[PDB]
């Protein structure tokens, strides 16, 4: 089986920054892209971006450009996401997800438990 | 861009019944769709992909179809366990979803 | 009525997955490759419309394996820098990118050691308050490129084995996906240079008609967009330094090459005319707009990632280095020549293979490379802004996309020379593809004669290919023999035509339809007919024996 | 009038470059070789005069590669003497050619070391005031010959693959360059011993008629002169010492074999009867005089060079050693047996390969080798003296010249079974080479039947050869099929003979000329005819279909 294990919930002050980890297991870490998406507290889900562990390549949602950054460490099969200049509206559960197929990787079959971050 | 709209927003349904959930887009995306089930406090789960294929562990009674800009999810033999939120997704674009 | 007739050497084919062979002490153009064919025969298949798909072309994956396999083999006998992993006591040479390091080296005699020093780049050094270690010492042992090798991207031609053919899409504006009304057949590909690079594609092929932008799916922001230019843009890169080499003996016939500096230090850089680039950018944006008709277009720098992605990586025929191209992937461009700063690495991790590492020796004297930008790799930001503008960024890293940018015009298929058609009788190169079934029968020899020996780390592939060609040939010949059609090109049989097999007019079949069209319809009963044909000969053989006994 | 007729199995051939295979835990006679053929078939090709050239015979280069390739592979799994390269504290055992050395050895446990000693020869030791190192430690790591191998020069037979043949020059006085009126064909060579030696060639083949002196060019003083003797000269060499071996553990399953001495020390030497040598020398000088009719002849010692050249090197089936032959290459010779002093090396550099090195283990007890001198290598001093005398000296070093001295009688050619001739008609082993075209046609089966499977680090070569044979066979069969001549040996066609192709009398062609002579004249239009033949069948096929349709 496979699984994604995220860090626990976190509380920061406005203007600060948060770092969220996600450990992957059960498969080749560099096999697939890692996606980040946040679930708003009573609303739909908002895609943040993804990272390609093979080269650390990223693609961020335009609206968060300059606020969010992503990286990784293959030696521990763990991905990292960081968001700076936090605002009250950033309160959400940030999910770590992986697609089913390397071809069409938008089929988020595998999910972590989600990390709740607020201000 | 792509904007997904679903309806009815909410459906009060009983066990044993059948219902369907629509999904529309302003642009043709062939069949690259997915549907997700969402329960309170739970992670999202893939239900349908390619608007035709069932995800692993998903009972036959869960299906759906569509083409271009008009798609619909179909669930037969509705159970109490189906009383959750279902989302329509295309690429990075998420819809609003509906609740049963 | 109609009877079964067997035709051998008919111009039909199907997609196939096979192995191609290389036609030329270079790292890539190895001794194991064959001489090239100076006269390719681009036979035009008029009235033939084949469909190509560069995103599912196995040739690309095959290329990738080839390049790596050669690389690894080439460096097999080269010195392993094991003993290098020692405590490094370093000081300074503000361009403090180079550190002078001293260390303890083991001499030829295991019982003896001494002091030694070398210049290393900061990028290759890891802090271990002035003690360091080599970056690779905790991952793998880097192999020093043999002192007598060549990394010049000598073009390689791919050739098919007998029984197979390579189709070319000659439509200058082909998107790399779909029908190609302009199609021809060749025996070999042209010479494609094994250029390893990211972001900007150097020394590649130029578009013949116009700038072409192609992708697997523009709606998928997780995919890379490949753009090929018609007009090249000159870029010159140089490393203006006295990188004098020093030979350090690290073992019994093992020499390590260290860097030294005689004069002062100046950063490496690239020179690209601003006006030139600006024009190219404007043209590309225009073509993009066609696909995204109501939005603005902005070019930005890499969002982030490993150096190999954020910067422009390439081999300057010598020491590998990376350049900062933020001055090109921009909306504000000056006319004046733009200078782009670069940094040099001695320790290189090839491709994305973890545990793989090579060390590059210093090149005495300065280096200057003049090259052309022929295309580049861009990706689009996800989501959408209210500003109605789309943002594109440089990317790459997977060399397969570099190969894909050159091999997109080629497709490999296998020829199926055996065909069956209805006729009114009873017993007792590849240009014909565009011809009708009847006329095409006049070229059966022309085709068939080239399906056996047209051919006359690569060694094993050539040997395997040879055997395969033989197997297929004999198989078909065996069938013709069994059916009593040995040595014939058009063999009328003793088996009557079925009504269920076809409802087409005889005239249409021979005068209108081509063999390709026929195959797609009659293939339904391929095995059915073959069975009957075998039974027929058996009947004939016993009848002959009966008569002979008299 | 005359028409084109196709003949298959005609006795003609051309020079070819192919790969031969080996016919027999020996170092050379490996398990990968095939069983030999006990009955060679020396078919005499009367009236056939082939021209041979030993100085351009690819068989020699192929042999060289074979010998090395095997050698390297054989020693692949043998212990690498890496840890041996330590400080050597040495003392004496005036024959002070052996030193007693002590050193620090690392034990099975990496954390533990101890003292150890061994006897080494001065020639293998380099001063580093009584501290030394092993000579190889600054070049490469010598591999200790595995304790269970055999270096006995077991004769190897070379055999051709199907489609090829080996010709022999049986002219006992052939100079190795020019026509051989006495020629025969064989399937395999005789057993040739892989004897590695310089100066004097041991255990080789003797001349059958007389002493023969041959060279590429006697006017070129940069070339070596090879002389083959008819009468052998006995030479016996011995190493009269108690070289008791000792087993030293230098690693986890790695045993180093050191030399020890129980009794006293005596130098090794060779014994060669003076009278015998003198006679041989006189005879050789006489033959040389024939080429240099008005001058004196003097034999001197080597002008200088590496030990391997200045002295006589050979493997005595055990430890390699070198002997001083200044007592033989002289003008003053005694009748009494001449004793020649020798020295022994433990560390040997094979051939002239830099970085290649092997270590030979000691052989317990003494060794004596009885061998015959069969020939030798001489070179002539440049310039000319007013004394009207020419001086010759011993030489060698390039083993290719040793192989060349045995393989000079063999030549490899490929058979071209397909031939075309003019006849008065219209359609509807290798002994025949000496026969006329007409008569030769009666043996087409005899020849053709042996051009497919006559065969029934060497593994890959055998496999490659098998495939090649098939390719050629099928190619020819395909052509015969296409031309409508399948299964026939003599096939009359429907293509008329041209006047431009030949102006020879029909009678002369069939009754006087041989196929070899014919080929050399008619080959001018080989492709021209083939083209026409293919067109003919195409015409026939459509005509048959036309008739069948009726
Ligand atoms: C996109 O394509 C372009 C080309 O289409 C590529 O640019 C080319 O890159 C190659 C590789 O770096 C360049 O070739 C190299 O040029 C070096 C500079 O030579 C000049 O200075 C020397 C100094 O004395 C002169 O002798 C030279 O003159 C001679 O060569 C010119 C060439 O046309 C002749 O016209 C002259 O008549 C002379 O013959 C030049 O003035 C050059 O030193 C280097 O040579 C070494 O490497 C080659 C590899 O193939 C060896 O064959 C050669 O023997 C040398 O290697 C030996 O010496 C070194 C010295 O230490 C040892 O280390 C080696 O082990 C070995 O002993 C080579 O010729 C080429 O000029 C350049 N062309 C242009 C237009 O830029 C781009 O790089 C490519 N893009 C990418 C990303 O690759
Ligand atoms: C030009 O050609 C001539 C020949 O045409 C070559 O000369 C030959 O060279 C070979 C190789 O050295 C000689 O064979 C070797 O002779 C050794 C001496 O044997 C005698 O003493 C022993 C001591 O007890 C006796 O047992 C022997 O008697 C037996 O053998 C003779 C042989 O005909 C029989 O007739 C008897 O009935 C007995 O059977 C002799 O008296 C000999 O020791 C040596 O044997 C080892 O090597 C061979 C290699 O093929 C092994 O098969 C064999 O098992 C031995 O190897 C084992 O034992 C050693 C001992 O430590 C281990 O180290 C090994 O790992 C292994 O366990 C071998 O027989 C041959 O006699 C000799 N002939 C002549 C006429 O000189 C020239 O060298 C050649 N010129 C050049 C330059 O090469
Ligand atoms: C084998 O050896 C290699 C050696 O490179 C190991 O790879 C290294 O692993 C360590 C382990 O974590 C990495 O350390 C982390 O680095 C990140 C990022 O820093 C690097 O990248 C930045 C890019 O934006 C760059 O700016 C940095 O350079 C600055 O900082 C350095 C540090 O002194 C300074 O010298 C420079 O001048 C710059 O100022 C740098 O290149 C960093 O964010 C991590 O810290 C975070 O996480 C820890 C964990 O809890 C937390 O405590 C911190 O507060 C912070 O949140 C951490 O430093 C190192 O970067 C890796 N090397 C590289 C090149 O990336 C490899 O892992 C070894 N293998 C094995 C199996 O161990
Ligand atoms: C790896 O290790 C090997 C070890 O052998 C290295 O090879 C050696 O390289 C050195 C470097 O030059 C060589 O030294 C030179 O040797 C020549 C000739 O001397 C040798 O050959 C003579 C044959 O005619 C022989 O007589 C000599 O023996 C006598 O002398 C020795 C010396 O003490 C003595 O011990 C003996 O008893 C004899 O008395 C000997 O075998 C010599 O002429 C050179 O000196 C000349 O050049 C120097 C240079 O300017 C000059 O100063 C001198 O005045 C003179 O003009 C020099 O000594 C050595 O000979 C090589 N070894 C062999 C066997 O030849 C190899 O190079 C190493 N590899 C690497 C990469 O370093
Ligand atoms: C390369 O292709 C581009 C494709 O856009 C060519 O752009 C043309 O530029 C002229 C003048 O700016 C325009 O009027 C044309 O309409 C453009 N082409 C198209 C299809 O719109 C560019 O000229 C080409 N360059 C070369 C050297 O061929
Ligand atoms: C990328 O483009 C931006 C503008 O679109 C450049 O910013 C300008 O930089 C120049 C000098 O470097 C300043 O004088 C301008 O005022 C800057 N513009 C603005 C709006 O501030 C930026 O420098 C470009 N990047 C590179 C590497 O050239
Ligand atoms: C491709 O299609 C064209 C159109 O039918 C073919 O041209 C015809 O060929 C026949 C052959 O005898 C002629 O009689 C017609 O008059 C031709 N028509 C025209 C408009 O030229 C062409 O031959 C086809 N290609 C091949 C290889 O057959
Ligand atoms: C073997 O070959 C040699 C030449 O290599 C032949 O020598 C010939 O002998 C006759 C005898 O008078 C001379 O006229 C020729 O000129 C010699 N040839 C050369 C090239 O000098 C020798 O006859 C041949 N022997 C046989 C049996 O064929
Ligand atoms: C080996 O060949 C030589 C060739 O010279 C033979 O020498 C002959 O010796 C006798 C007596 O000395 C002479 O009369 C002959 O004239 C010599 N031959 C020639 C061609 O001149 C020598 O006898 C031969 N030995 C054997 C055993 O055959
Ligand atoms: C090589 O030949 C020369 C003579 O041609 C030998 O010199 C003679 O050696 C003996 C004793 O060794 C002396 O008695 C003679 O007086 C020497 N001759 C002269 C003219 O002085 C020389 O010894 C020979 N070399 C060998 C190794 O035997
Ligand atoms: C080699 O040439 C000789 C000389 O012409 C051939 O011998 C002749 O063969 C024909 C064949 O029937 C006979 O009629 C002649 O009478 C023979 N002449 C002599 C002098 O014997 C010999 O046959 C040729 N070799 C081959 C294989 O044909
Ligand atoms: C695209 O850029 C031009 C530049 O002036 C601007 O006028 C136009 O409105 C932009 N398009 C959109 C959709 O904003
Ligand atoms: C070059 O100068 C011209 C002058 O009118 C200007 O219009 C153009 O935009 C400039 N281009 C660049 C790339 O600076
Ligand atoms: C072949 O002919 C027979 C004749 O009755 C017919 O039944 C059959 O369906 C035809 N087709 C095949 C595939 O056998
Ligand atoms: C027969 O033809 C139909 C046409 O669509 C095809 O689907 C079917 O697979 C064919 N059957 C065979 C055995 O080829
Ligand atoms: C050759 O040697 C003999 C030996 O006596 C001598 O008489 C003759 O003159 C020498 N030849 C020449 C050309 O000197
Ligand atoms: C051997 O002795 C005889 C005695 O007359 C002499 O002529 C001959 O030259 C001598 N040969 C050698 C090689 O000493
Ligand atoms: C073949 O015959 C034709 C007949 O005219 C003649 O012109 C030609 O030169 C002959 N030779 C060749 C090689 O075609
Ligand atoms: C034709 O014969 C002549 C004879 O010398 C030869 O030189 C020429 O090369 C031959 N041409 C061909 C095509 O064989």
């Amino acid at each position: 089986q496979v699984q994604l294990v995220q860090s626990g919930a976190e509380v920061k002050k406005p203007g600060a920054s948060v770092k969220v980890s996600c450990k992957a297991s059960g498969y080749t870490f560099t096999g697939y892209y890692m996606h980040w998406v946040r679930q708003a507290p009573g609303q739909g889900l908002e895609w943040m971006g993804w990272i390609n562990p093979n080269s650390g390549g990223t693609n961020y949602c335009q609206k968060f450009q300059g606020r969010v950054t992503m990286t990784r460490d293959t030696s521990i099969s763990t991905a990292y996401m960081e968001l700076s200049r936090l605002r009250s509206d950033d309160t959400a559960v940030y999910y770590c997800a992986r697609g089913k197929n390397s071809d069409y990787n938008w089929d988020f079959q595998h999910w972590g438990q989600g990390t709740l971050v607020t201000v | 861009e792509i904007v997904l709209t679903q309806s009815p927003a909410t459906l009060s349904l009983s066990p044993g019944e059948r219902a369907t959930l629509s999904c529309r887009a302003s642009q043709s995306v062939s069949s690259y769709l997915a549907w997700y089930q969402q329960k309170p406090g739970q992670a999202p789960r893939l239900l349908i992909y390619d608007a035709s294929n069932r995800a692993t562990g998903i009972p036959a009674r869960f299906s759906g179809s569509g083409s271009g800009t008009d798609f619909t999810l179909t669930i037969s033999s509705l159970e109490p366990e189906d009383f959750a939120v279902y989302y329509c997704q295309q690429y990075e674009f998420f819809g609003q979803g509906t609740k049963l | 009525n109609l009877w079964v007739t067997v035709y051998y050497g008919v111009p039909v084919w199907k997609e196939a997955k096979t192995t191609l062979f290389c036609a030329s002490h270079n790292v890539w153009a190895t001794h194991a490759c064959v001489p090239t064919d100076p006269n390719p025969q681009e036979v035009v298949l008029e009235n033939v419309t084949e469909n190509f798909n560069m995103w599912k072309n196995d040739m690309v994956d095959q290329m990738q394996e080839d390049v790596i396999s050669i690389w690894d083999q080439s460096l097999k006998p080269c010195v392993k820098l094991t003993p290098l992993c020692v405590t490094l006591n370093c000081t300074n040479v503000t361009l403090g990118e180079i550190k002078n390091c001293s260390f303890d080296i083991t001499t030829e005699i295991r019982d003896k050691t001494r002091k030694e020093y070398a210049l290393f780049y900061r990028l290759d050094i890891v802090p271990l308050s002035n003690t360091y270690r080599l970056i690779n010492c905790n991952t793998s042992t880097c192999t020093q490129a043999c002192p007598k090798v060549t990394f010049d991207p000598i073009p390689i031609h791919y050739c098919a084995p007998a029984g197979y053919a390579i189709l070319k899409c000659n439509n200058k504006t082909f998107n790399g996906k779909g029908p190609c009304n302009n199609v021809s057949t060749v025996q070999c590909t042209h010479g494609i240079k094994p250029v390893v690079s990211t972001q900007l594609l150097l020394n590649g092929s130029l578009a013949e008609e116009e700038i072409v932008i192609r992708s697997k799916n523009l709606a998928d922001n997780a995919k890379i967009i490949i753009v090929q230019l018609n007009k090249s843009v000159e870029i010159v890169c140089t490393r203006p330094n006295n990188n004098t080499r020093r030979s350090i003996r690290i073992g019994p016939g093992q020499t390590f090459y260290a860097t030294d500096i005689i004069g002062d230090i100046r950063q490496a850089y690239c020179n690209i005319s601003g006006r030139n680039w600006s024009e190219a950018v404007n043209q590309v944006k225009k073509k993009l707009k066609e696909h995204f008709p109501h939005k603005n277009i902005s070019f930005q720098s890499s969002s982030g990632g490993d150096l190999e992605i954020t910067t422009h990586s390439f081999n300057c025929g010598g020491e590998f280095f990376y350049c900062n191209t933020s001055g090109l992937f921009n909306d504000t461009i000056s006319n004046a020549t733009i200078m782009l700063p670069c940094r040099i690495k001695q320790i290189i991790n090839m491709w994305q293979e973890v545990g793989k590492c090579i060390y590059a020796p210093p090149i005495k004297g300065n280096i200057t490379c003049k090259s052309d930008i022929t295309g580049l790799l861009l990706l689009r930001d996800g989501c959408n802004t209210a500003n109605n503008a789309e943002i594109f960024r440089p990317g790459g890293g997977d060399m397969r996309d570099n190969w894909r940018s050159e091999l997109y015009k080629y497709k490999v298929v296998k020829i199926e020379p055996l065909g069956v058609a209805p006729t009114r009788c009873k017993r007792r190169f590849l240009g014909a593809a565009g011809s009708t079934m009847g006329a095409a029968s006049m070229t059966l020899t022309v085709q068939a004669r080239n399906l056996l020996s047209g051919i006359v780390v690569w060694g094993i592939k050539q040997l395997q290919a040879r055997v395969l060609a033989v197997e297929r040939y004999l198989r078909d010949q065996q069938l013709l023999g069994i059916w009593g059609c040995s040595g014939k090109l058009i063999c009328c049989t003793n088996v009557p035509w079925n009504s269920s097999w076809s409802n087409r007019n005889l005239s249409e079949i021979w005068d209108n339809m081509t063999w390709l069209q026929w195959d797609k319809e009659i293939s339904n009963y391929t095995q059915i007919i073959y069975g009957l044909l075998e039974e027929s000969q058996n009947q004939q053989e016993k009848n002959e024996q009966d008569l002979l006994a008299l």
